[PDB]
């Protein structure tokens, strides 16, 4: 589980070699309590071929608006320092891995 | 209708057999203290399947067709304990030492003095069947006694009786001796179960902690997951109704295994929803039947998916909310399995549900990436063995050297056998 | 069709070889009349497997409380002098005979 | 901090109690297998109203007492539960009651209620401060109904001082065949209107409508009826066990001692395959979410208790609601709210009412027309009047449910 904070995002983030999932969350956000349980399965079953990190958007509120965020959860994919594709709001384990796979 | 007489041998194998008849006492009624039913009432299902009945039905009693063996007495002490007039006491037999977590005691040592007792139980069972449609060996293969005197008892039974069939279900350790008694018993698990089914504590460990937040897990935590899987694979023989398929082992087997030298076989589960919520929060047949067949679902440490499947069965229990939904799913999963040696896909139907959800799924699977399971503990082995870590352990007892390479070379054989299956 | 009275009870029921299936019953039952029919179809197609018992409770009142039956219709599978399973209520030919086929 | 003890009688009511206790074990963090908590740390809440501790760093210990004259059942509850309950308080005999109300009341439930009566004695004695007893029973069969009005009638008679509320689970009419099941629930009757200090009524017959209509089940179970039980008796003890005393409790829903009878209603009644507050309140209120086959909407509202548990504009709904209710005119009524922070393990947030509504007589002469039928032909007479009982007697009894009618019928001006 790789918590970030606005400083450490560059590092972690967009110098990465390899893909990487980063859940824009809060607290206070019912469906991003949801999926907290759900990102660690994925963090198991994608070992190499993915890293998962969280950012916690109170405590860091400088990052989401650089990326166009609508509201949260917000599930990221990287791969450089680029975002391939999107996913909003919460979800199945099942949807998010054919999410996954495409991409 | 069809007998079934359940053997668990050992710690985990007995344990797990006290859950396992527990669980199937209350899915048919009857008192699992006492082996009774309410006055005048009979017990629901085809409970003759698994049951036999004492005596007149007023001071009478249903007998779980069941034998437990042990060396160390604890555990059948504990279902003494725990499960008052429910079994035979004749048919829970133990010693006195416990092996020690030595295969060869259980082998050639007391268990060769246990096995005439064993045997002579196995007997009376067998012939106070109508018709005995196989036995099932239930025990871990980690220790001395379910793997040692399991491996004697099935190569015993096979022998003797020969054309019944025997399926073993068989618990392997999470990454002590523990490699080594796993290959020694894989050898007769290979060569006399007619089918042998794995439950990789390795992978039961990582869904009670993962899918159900328990910190430290319990051997209690993990026998819930198998005797879930264990009553759902034999309501098909244990129900039956307008739209119950009935499916003997005999008939089970023969679908899920193409040739003699591909008997191994996994297992999954759904829903896998923690047992705090268990009648509370319910998956829909989607979410159900897409977990069935995820990675993170199945009873072994590694990925069918990456693998081949040579066949499958999907048998389900309890409410159809929507058959249509659920057939065109399974289809879509047909259509979706890598294969290999043709597969067959079979699906089963029984309408009564389990005690803890409205509906459930048992997956049973013959497929390649069960050689990644073996493989892990072949390495174990090897990395004990390279330095003869506790040999003499095991050479004092009975076995010579090169018997035991024989072995390893034995269990290197099989998993052989499912790298070129999946090629 | 076996009709019984109190006093033939034990000689015709409990003394019997071979199981028994009897029916509690009242004319002023809806669904006891509902199954008339039905009870004797049985009574041809388990020829020697079971015989086929009747039992009014208006006229014989004394048997039924011995049993503990809460209503009727009830049939009563004996097969001794024993109780081997009980069915209340009215119910199909069908469900009927997977109820004798178990027992 | 008020006490309160459970006392489960007959296959309902034991098996509504098993799911009871599991589901506030876990609201509590109680170990429902062991009684026991996470090391070091303490069980959530009030606890104590509800368990009683043994040692140390220890073992929580419900209060409860379970009985039953049939032993499969409280058999079940032992294989699986573990070392939660305390041994002494299950009670079970081997022959049943056979459906039938005299042998619960004068025959074999008079024999057990010596033994029953001492295990109450010591978790009585116990309590620092007992609140109340609870009653779960179903008053159908002959075990909940006999033994159950005898309990109550006997603990009245000792204790008098302890407010006793029945939960009583009413049969759904048999189409399938003649029971004696309205006679047992008229004999209950008389007791729970003449003893108990409140009843709260759960009507099969509307309980597996709420599972088929709007949990979505084709053919309900036994057991999802029993869920919808657990989650209001949940509901209801949460006010109990996070404080208000059951006494507190039954002084605002009942105003007249013989207008005692209540109904309650739950939500939300999604299928267990989140809503707004102003339209989980509509739905509380609705005729279609009540435990009872009747319409509360067409009827007057005595008093009214709202039980808000989990996560302002609350308050707002609620009150436009109060003044929406027909009312009893010359009765003092009463709207009790509240709120409790820790939500049940089932929603993230829910509501139970309970309600003292007029429209408890449609069910009840539904009942009272039940027993007619087979009373007018005597139906089953020798069961009863050969254990016990009298022509003259069951008579009383059916006069007794007609007056309780009566008064509701009387409370709806
Ligand atoms: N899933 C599960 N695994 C168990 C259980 N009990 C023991 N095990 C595992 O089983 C392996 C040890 O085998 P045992 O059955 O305990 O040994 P044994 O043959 O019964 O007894 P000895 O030969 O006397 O040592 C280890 O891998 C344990 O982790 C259990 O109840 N459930
Ligand atoms: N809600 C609910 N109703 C039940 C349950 N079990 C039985 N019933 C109903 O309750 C009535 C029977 O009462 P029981 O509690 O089962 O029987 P008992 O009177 O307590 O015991 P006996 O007289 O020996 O039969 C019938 O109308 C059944 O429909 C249950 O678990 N939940």
């Amino acid at each position: 589980i790789i918590h970030l904070t606005d400083d450490s995002f560059d590092t972690d983030v967009l110098k990465a070699d390899g893909a990487i999932l980063v859940d824009f969350w809060a607290e206070w956000c019912g469906p991003c309590k949801m999926i907290a349980p759900i990102l660690d399965e994925i963090a198991d079953e994608y070992q190499g071929k993915l890293t998962v990190a969280k950012l916690n958007i109170d405590q860091n509120p400088g990052t989401a608006p650089k990326y166009g965020i609508r509201g949260i959860p917000t599930l990221l994919l990287f791969k450089n320092g680029e975002v391939a594709a999107t996913k909003v709001g919460a979800l199945s384990k099942g949807q998010l891995k054919e999410f996954l796979d495409a991409n | 209708v069809n007998n079934t007489i359940v053997v668990s041998i050992g710690q985990a194998g007995n344990q797990i057999a006290a859950s396992f008849w527990k669980t199937v006492c209350l899915e048919h009624g009857i008192d699992p203290l006492t082996g009774q039913t309410a006055p005048g009432v009979a017990p629901r299902g085809n409970w003759s399947s698994f049951f036999s009945k004492l005596g007149e039905s007023s001071s009478g009693s249903y007998v779980p067709r069941a034998i437990m063996v042990d060396l160390e007495p604890s555990v059948i002490d504990n279902v003494k304990a725990t499960s008052g007039s429910l079994f035979n006491p004749a048919n829970l037999i133990s010693r006195t030492e416990g092996a020690g977590g030595n295969f060869a005691v259980g082998y050639l040592g007391a268990g060769r003095e246990v096995l005439p007792e064993v045997m002579s139980r196995l007997d009376y069972e067998i012939d106070k069947c109508d018709n005995v449609g196989g036995i099932i060996v239930l025990h871990a293969i980690g220790g001395g006694t379910g793997s040692g005197f399991g491996a004697l008892l099935i190569e015993s039974l096979k022998e003797k009786y020969g054309e019944i069939p025997v399926l073993s279900c068989a618990v392997l350790p999470s990454p002590v001796t523990e490699p080594y008694n796993t290959v020694f018993a894989l050898n007769t698990l290979r060569r006399s179960a007619d089918a042998c089914l794995i439950f990789d504590n390795e992978a039961l460990f990582d869904l009670a902690h993962r899918k159900w937040n328990i910190e430290s897990p319990t051997v209690d935590d993990l026998n819930l997951l198998i005797t879930e899987a264990l009553a759902g694979i034999t309501a098909s023989m244990r129900f039956s109704g307008f739209l119950t398929v009935e499916i003997s082992l005999r008939e089970l087997l023969t679908n899920l295994v193409p040739q003699p030298s591909l008997h191994f076989l996994m297992c999954a589960f759904a829903p896998l929803t923690p047992p705090d919520r268990s009648k509370f929060e319910e998956l829909g047949i989607e979410e159900m039947i897409k977990s069935l067949f995820d990675n993170g679902s199945v009873f072994a440490a590694c990925s069918p998916m990456e693998g081949r499947f040579l066949s499958t069965a999907v048998l389900y229990r309890g409410i159809m909310e929507d058959k249509p939904l659920a057939d065109a799913a399974l289809a879509a999963m047909r259509e979706k399995l890598p294969l290999t040696i043709p597969t067959a896909f079979k699906i089963g139907y029984v309408e009564q549900p389990g005690i803890s959800h409205r509906k459930s799924m048992v997956l049973l699977a013959n497929n390649t990436e069960i050689a990644r399971v073996l493989d892990r503990i072949c390495h174990n082995f090897d990395k004990l063995w390279q330095r003869k870590a506790f040999a003499n352990w095991y050479l004092n007892e009975g076995m010579s050297e090169e018997q035991i390479n024989v072995l390893r070379a034995s269990a290197q054989e099989l998993v052989q056998s499912y790298q070129v299956a999946e090629e």
